[PDB]
């Protein structure tokens, strides 16, 4: 019911 | 009604964008980028430290949920102080709340440094939810749009 953000960089 | 489009949302987002009147539950550190088990479990973890900091007489943090191409801010309602600004590229996962229609959360931070925000908003959460979906999407659909623009130069 949540949602990745296909913009995230972890570094 | 009118269906959205990139051109529409850029507008809405772009600048200071949108804002909307909400409570900060808390902040937890957590182990991974994304995950709604994960994200659930520190909604209840930090709806239960508000709980017993309430029954001592404590209140949330009343606070602006702001949401632009600059990412998401988090704002002082009495001071107008941006206490927690990320970026869009250091949000990683956006959480719904099964159990309230008045909250969500985010996980965000590089790497190793996950943090849950749990919000509880004023009015009904879904359309900040969506925000942030359509806020994604049209800086996603944007740069594909220049690296399909790329391929094609050559
Ligand atoms: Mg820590
Ligand atoms: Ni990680
Ligand atoms: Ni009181």
């Amino acid at each position: 019911n949540g949602f990745d953000n296909p913009n995230y960089q972890p570094q | 009604g009118p269906e959205k489009t990139d051109e529409y949302l850029l507008a809405r987002f772009k600048g200071d964008g949108v804002k909307y009147k909400a409570k900060l539950i808390g902040i937890d550190d957590v182990p991974d980028a994304r995950g709604d088990k994960m994200s659930q479990d520190s909604m209840m973890k930090l709806k239960g430290m508000a709980a017993a900091g309430r029954s001592q007489g404590q209140h949330k943090q009343r606070i602006w949920v702001n949401i632009s191409l600059s990412g998401i801010k988090i704002i002082d309602e009495k001071t107008g102080v941006i206490e927690h600004e990320h970026p869009v590229n250091k949000i990683s996962f956006i959480a719904r709340d099964v159990t309230d229609n008045r909250a969500f959360g985010y996980v965000c931070g590089g790497e190793g440094q996950h943090q849950f925000f749990a919000i509880k908003t004023g009015q009904q959460a879904e359309p900040l939810v969506v925000d942030l979906k359509d806020l994604f999407q049209v800086i996603y659909n944007v740069k594909k749009k220049e690296e399909e623009k790329k391929k094609i130069e050559e």
